[PDB]
């Protein structure tokens, strides 16, 4: 299949399609700690804040 | 999927995971769906002659 | 044949089809993408009226 | 990486050949070979002087 004859222009797409998944993950919760979790970003959770 | 790391600029290249991919396969059956019926000759034209 | 086919002699081309239908959903990510600004700084300056 | 590419979907190329090389040296057949005689009867009569 097309996606074995290329696998690294599916590994491009897999990583390149989940990159903007975490990306899109973190902008929610991200405490802004440059870290494996937090990703460094500050999202709205650690902009905003969690609890009242 | 391939999760994705995160390291800071200045930090180590630290390979990560990739996604699988595999070769789902099925096949046609060698199993008919089949019904046979054997019909004299004498019943097909005997039915067309005296069918109500 | 019968035997004159062995499996290992039989390629099998499969369906030009790959079957990731993963999460790719980025709305989130869709709203305030097509402006991400991309600064030649790493720095984020703006003023904030407070009182 | 070796992982987006699983051997069940490789499809491996094959070497156009096949080891056939079985004994086909039939010399004694070889050898009035070219001249068998396709009868349209079942039975070759001739004769044979005995004596």
């Amino acid at each position: 299949i097309s996606a074995v004859r290329d696998p690294v222009g599916t590994a491009i797409a897999d990583a390149f399609d989940v990159l903007s998944k975490k990306i899109n993950s973190v902008l929610y919760t991200a405490s802004g700690v440059a870290d494996a979790t937090n990703y460094g970003i500050f999202g709205l959770d650690a902009a905003a804040g969690t609890t009242v | 999927q391939g999760v994705v790391g995160g390291r800071t600029r200045t930090g180590a290249l630290a390979n990560d995971t990739q996604g699988t991919i595999k070769g789902a396969s099925l096949s046609v059956p060698d199993y008919y769906i089949k019904h046979q019926f054997d019909v004299g000759k004498d019943e097909i034209v005997n039915s067309d002659a005296t069918g109500k | 044949l019968t035997n004159l086919t062995p499996t290992e002699l039989l390629a099998n081309k499969a369906v030009d089809y790959l079957a990731n239908s993963f999460l790719v959903e980025t709305p989130m990510l869709g709203l305030l993408a097509n402006r991400v600004i991309n600064q030649k700084q790493k720095a984020i300056e703006w003023g904030a009226k407070v009182a």
